[PDB]
């Protein structure tokens, strides 16, 4: 009970009605259900077509271009729950381009567990606005219902009750009625039970039901199982000895074992070798687990445990990265590989990531027209070619037309065995016979090769596999250039030497292993050690250099030549560049902070920065000029864009390439910020800054980077000190005496005197330095007699000072 | 690359020096 | 000449050996 | 007169004072003047350093990092005009990082003809805000004066007159004074003369002067020449027999001829082979002109006339595009070429654009380690290698380590001669000896080659130069697949055949020469015509196919093999795709416009579109339902973004890959827009649209693309026709008869009657179709007696109609 | 590429036809 | 078989000749 019919897998019914009858009996579909591409079907064919026993769908339901179908109210009257275990592009119910479809009709669809619904391009579909997706879908924000007949209002969606007062089922959110068809309306359960379902009477179903039930509060009288199905009863979890299967039912070990048995051999494509783990008949053991053949349990494995991967007919071509991504992690391959990589970006390392775990090949390994492969080192773990599946001619290794192949494997550090078959190397220009013969010795295939199987005149050709050695003799360098010499190597026939070849590159790290390389060709010595003089090298840089000879293949035995070992030579250090971006900021009367960044060209390691600061005296004209004369200034010291960008950058770069060849100072060590102490208040300071990479042994380093700053002035340094003495002689001639602010902010440009008789107005008058020095102050004249007031303010470079306390004087009448 | 000026004289000083150059 | 051989074009080491005592 | 001193060229004075004295006599610099990188200089050195005779500068003046220099008022007191013929990065006066420089001092600088002024990073420079650039520079918007001592206000820029009332020279735009130094102020001419200059008195100079003059209105008493200078006189233009030179002076034919003579041979770097054209001693004849050696005139040349280009020591390396850009248009090369192109994007065509014009090479042609070059066809016009300059071993052609070289020149269509030297081909894997021997025959170098000069065992190796021919035997295609067969070719030793190789690609145009290709390997026939079956081809596409054999180099004479000719085969046509984006719009009661776009997969040529339109009757429920019942509806017919984009596009692509296998209609021919005629007003029409590529011979084509639209309703189709008859029986029972609008917009959903007694209020009442049919109208009841009014409005799908003319009725009391 | 279904039968129809195939 | 040879993997023309009268 609880599922009267059988269970069917998914199907892709198409182009004919002769396959829809496969749902004659089964009540649950363990997969998806696609009915699409129905061109010849007529509406008369669906009148007598129904599957009333269908209740449950695991993955999704899809409909696309079924001509003649009008509604699903007859197709799946009892379709209740769509789990959405596997979604069609995040959609659990797709109705796409269903011409002639008028209404959905799935009135028994209470719940869609996972996914959303995509209904689009349905120019005849009505009854879409009168459906409650919020009561069916947990989250409706992922829905997609557009381009239907309900987009432009043309549907008369009328469902029972409207003539009687929209009765026979309620409405909710506008409070529009929720209903499926013109004769069947949606059944909505009360909120007292979330999703357990309820009968038509109103009493809720059991917690283990889903949507509908025949008897309230009964796990054996439901219609769908919320968690799992067993013996006609919905259970919270599968009890032993039954395991969870497909996240919707419980089955015994026998069923999972038997399904795995059919998946072993008697099903070629796409079957799942179901395994038991966590009491679940999982299709495949998760990562870090292996299958124990005794009971199919996913027993944990220590370290990298085998991941056997099968191949379509045991022959897979790998012509790019995408084909290699499929074989990720496959320790053992039960098949054969075809490598036809004609190019790629950043290969032999990402390719190593994809294919570096293969330890076994059941068939043969093939490399064919692989233009971009320089070495087979990406087969980091390959150790045994079984040679069970072989090509025509019984070939296990088949290398052909490999233009850039230079080595197969580092035989000094690698092992490989081939059980059956013979090798084949043809048209491998950059790979010489030494590597092939070494592989023949290593793999034990020496006694299997016959005539023409190995090409003796198309392989070891343009290959650089010199057997002898070149020893460098004289190497001593400079800051910009490096001198190199080596022993003069001569082949047995001195006419055979075409010259030498020198390779170098910038190698900050010594992890250089040949296969960027700047190449220099050198004529042979005139029968005097040959060498080259490098010229454009950056100072303080590590260069990897090796020398390879260039000989000619003689008609007699080939002279391989000699190549030097890869040596690392470091250029000398020189004067560093200007320390870029020097900024000085004043935050105190005696403290200024100096900030800078390391130079763009250290030309070594910056041992210490050298800083010079020199006091700048104030301008001479500030001492003998009257600043209250008519006309005065107060000395108050403190693709269009691309074309400009490239021109300005080139302008900056032009000057940057030009510069390449007793005062208080200090040495800043390993710091790029500095603050100076013991500075006079409000004084412009000239700062000369230098980066330096050597201190004691005849120091030589960069040119000065100049910047200037002025310290902050004291608030009360400009205040007038001493009494404001007044004096007259006879005729109301005021003679104001006052002491200077001996320590001003820079200097005192001028003085101003404000005087006002008792109750009268105030008049302003300046005092200049020349006037002040000659007059020892000021001499007022031409003012009325009586009692007055005197206020004095001192003006410095920082600004106007504080007015002195008012002083009064009374003159003789 | 190209060498004449200070670069040329320092290059001659780099190549030779055990016996000396005149230029 | 010398400068007419090393910055007008590229001069080999053997040519630099010709300008030494 | 007018220039007492001589004329000097430009100079780059640097690092010492021992070169500034070169300006002891000359008054005009024919070039630029750079004084920079002065580290050891002291301020005492500039006290007694002056060049009072310097007046004129052609290109620009630059100063950069000159330590100890304080002002240029003593350096160039009489510097008057800077033409700016050649600018330093669009700047005619650069003062950059001029440390210790206090003021400019160039008080005699009236005019800067071209360019702008860039003054920057001058922490001591004052007197920058008090300068009038508008009176010196025609356009000042390109200036750059930042990061100086005048940025932050710290300069006491005071110049004569301030103590006397800013006198001795005026001010202009704030109206701030314009002045150079503390003792010299700027001299500004009145606006009555634009730039001709004026004396200190005020009278203007001659039109041919510039800035200053000793005698007003005198071309022979100026200081600089506005247009040209001759015999100590400023002239508007150079009279014969003198030519314009450097855009500033006039010289005779003798001077230009002599300068060209020194530039021929007795100057290695930087000279210009000055030529006479348009009465101007121009450095080089412009495009489309050639030099006649008799009088050096730029006589016009017909067609492409020679452009001889010299090379540094006659040996240039071309390792990229940039090096090739230099030799653009060089018909004849007086030197030798080194080709070392290790790679590039879109080469052999742009490289042909740069180097396709060379017709002559004086020295030797060298190709060395040129990885990317597949052929030398970019030397489109090369015909003669002079071979006067040769490498060690006397080599004119030097090809070495050319991994991808396959073809030198099409000797059936190309000619080439080499006068001296011998060829050299080593390590050219993809180039066989046939091409080398053909070049030896063509160039007449057969008798010059000796032993080991030509490599017989490193060249013709992996080369595809099959001499025989393969003939295709059986070729018949389909819409998706193409079958191919060819004659079974067997080498003299049948064991030598490794198999066949098939190349194909999409070739819409027949300009394919195999010089990108999907390769297929085919086993040899079992001693039965060998062939392949293409499987993934697009319908209606032209494919270029040729078959190349794969043989093995025997120890005996090499078997070259056979390759088929490049044949072009076209796939058959099939059903087209759905016509994308169908849109229907109604603009009239009988006219609807249908618009669509061609399908994404025409699968041929779209001969005609097939359109079906079918009338859709209104819904049945609209006839037997009352629409004024309580509860009613009016049937008023009418990386987050990337993830969704890829998922939606894949969703669209998923369905697009699924579909691949008596009503009024018409055939639209060569049109994508259509309007239908003879349509009933306000009727939903079902439009079925198909693209089609065959009409008469058993037509087969695409599936239908469905779209629906409804015609526009008539304004007065819903009007009530006929009189509104009223009737009563005894008890004030109104019996209203009125004729229907026989032709409505779709149908008449309901009628409403509005009635109001004379002076009373109005009450509304509906009439439903079932009520209207049963009662033949309406039957009012339960209203007061008296005289009333009757107004009738007919409601259709389009909307409410027009109220009928009111009718009155009086009932019996 | 891969061929089975309508593609396989039409491929057999393309390869043969002068004598016929059974499948 | 036939379909086990042409869509499981790539089948040559000689293998298609084996499935004809």
């Amino acid at each position: 009970h609880l599922y009267p019919g059988e269970v069917c897998p998914g199907m892709d019914i198409r182009n004919n009605l002769t396959r829809l009858h496969e749902l004659e009996n089964c009540s649950v579909i363990e997969g998806h259900l696609q009915i699409l591409l129905m061109f010849k079907t007529r509406p008369e064919d669906f009148r007598d077509l129904s599957f009333p026993k269908l209740i449950m769908i695991t993955d999704y339901l899809l409909l696309f271009r079924v001509y003649g179908l009008e509604s699903l109210k007859d197709l799946f009257p009892n379709l209740t729950v769509i789990r959405g275990s596997r979604l069609f592009f995040n959609y659990a119910l797709v109705i796409f381009e269903m011409v002639h479809l008028k209404e959905l009709g799935l009135y028994n669809l209470m719940n869609i567990t996972r996914g959303s619904v995509r209904i689009e391009k349905n120019n005849e579909l009505c009854y879409l606005a009168t459906i409650d997706w919020s009561r069916i879908l947990d989250s409706v924000e992922d829905n997609y219902i557009v381009l239907n007949k309900d987009d432009n209002e043309e549907c008369g969606d009328v469902c029972p009750g409207t003539a009687k007062g929209k009765t026979n089922c309620p409405a909710t959110v506008q409070f529009v009625e929720r209903c499926w068809t013109h004769s069947h309306c949606q059944k909505v359960c009360p909120t007292i039970c979330k999703s357990h379902g309820c009968t038509a009477e109103g009493l809720c179903c059991h917690k283990e039901c889903l949507g509908n039930c025949s008897e309230p509060d009964d796990p054996t009288k439901c219609v769908a199982c919320r968690n799992f199905y067993l013996d006609g009863q919905c259970v919270e979890t599968c009890p032993p000895p039954y395991y969870h299967f497909q996240d919707w039912r419980c089955v015994n070990f026998s069923f999972c074992q038997d399904l795995h048995f059919k998946c072993r051999n008697s099903r070629k494509p796409g079957c799942h070798q179901y395994v038991i783990h966590n009491n679940k008949c999982i299709p495949e053991c998760p990562s870090g687990y292996t299958m124990n053949s005794s009971n199919l349990m996913c027993t944990p494995c220590l370290g990298p445990c085998p991941k056997v991967c099968q191949i379509l007919e045991g022959e897979k071509t790998i012509d790019s990265v995408t084909s290699a991504q499929e074989l990720r992690g496959c320790t053992v391959i039960n098949g054969s590989l075809i490598i036809n990589i004609r190019g790629g970006n950043n290969l032999a390392a990402e390719l190593e990531a994809n294919l570096g775990l293969i330890e076994e090949i059941s068939g043969f390994l093939k490399i064919r027209r692989s233009y971009a492969l320089v070495s087979l080192s990406f087969f980091r773990k390959l150790h045994l070619i079984r040679g069970e599946t072989l090509e025509i001619g019984n070939y296990s290794f088949y290398a052909l037309d490999n233009q850039n192949l230079r080595q197969l494997w580092d035989w000094s550090k690698h092992n490989l065995t081939i059980t059956q078959g013979k090798l084949f190397f043809h048209y491998n220009p950059k790979l010489c016979l030494s590597e092939i013969h070494k592989m023949e010795e290593v793999s034990g295939t020496k006694g299997r090769q016959e005539r023409n199987d190995i090409a003796l005149k198309t392989n070891g050709d343009q290959a650089s596999c010199e057997n002898e050695l070149l020893k460098f003799s004289f190497i001593r360098t400079s800051f910009d250039k490096i001198l190199l010499r080596w022993e003069p190597y001569w082949p047995p026939d001195f006419r055979d030497l075409l010259g030498f070849m020198l390779f170098y590159k910038e190698a900050p790290y010594q992890n250089v292993t040949e296969f960027s390389w700047t190449v220099v060709d050198i004529d042979p010595p005139q029968r005097s050690h040959p060498g080259w003089l490098m010229r454009g090298l950056k100072p303080w840089t590590q260069y990897a250099i090796f020398v390879k000879t260039l000989v000619t293949f003689s008609d007699e035995r080939r002279t391989y030549g000699a190549k030097s070992d890869i040596i690392y030579v470091q250029t000398d250090a020189t004067n560093p560049s200007v320390p870029l971006d020097p900024i000085s900021v004043s935050n105190s009367s005696s403290q200024i902070i100096l900030k800078w960044k390391p130079p763009s060209d250290p030309n070594g390691n910056i041992t210490h920065y050298l800083v010079y600061w020199e006091r700048q005296a104030e301008d001479s004209e500030l001492f003998e000029l009257d600043y209250c004369l008519k006309g005065l200034k107060l000395p108050s010291r403190t693709d269009s864009q691309i074309l400009k960008e490239l021109e300005e950058s080139s302008f900056r770069k032009t000057f940057e390439d030009y510069l390449h060849n007793h005062r208080p100072f200090e040495k800043v060590v390993n710091k790029e910020s500095l603050v100076i102490s013991g500075l006079r208040h409000f004084t412009g300071y000239r700062i000369e800054l230098q980066a330096c990479n050597q201190d004691s042994p005849d120091e030589r380093c960069s040119v000065a980077a100049y910047v200037s700053a002025r310290t902050m002035p004291e608030a009360k340094a400009d205040d007038i000190v001493g009494p404001v003495t007044h004096e007259i002689f006879e005729n109301n001639v005021v003679h104001l005496m006052w002491q200077e602010p001996k320590e001003p902010n820079g200097l005192i440009v001028l003085y101003e005197v404000s005087y006002r008789r008792y109750g009268d107005e105030e008049l302003h008058l300046c005092v200049s330095r020349k006037h002040f020095a000659l007059e020892r102050g000021c001499r007022l004249r031409g003012l009325s007699p009586g009692n007055y007031s005197v206020r004095v303010r001192a003006t410095s470079l920082a600004g106007n000072g504080s007015w002195t306390e008012p002083t009064y004087f009374y003159v003789t009448d | 690359q190209h060498l004449c000026g200070s670069h040329l004289v320092e290059a001659l000083y780099l190549v030779c020096g055990e016996r000396g150059f005149f230029y | 000449g010398i400068e007419e051989q090393c910055c007008t074009s590229i001069c080999s080491l053997y040519q630099l050996e010709n300008y030494c005592n």
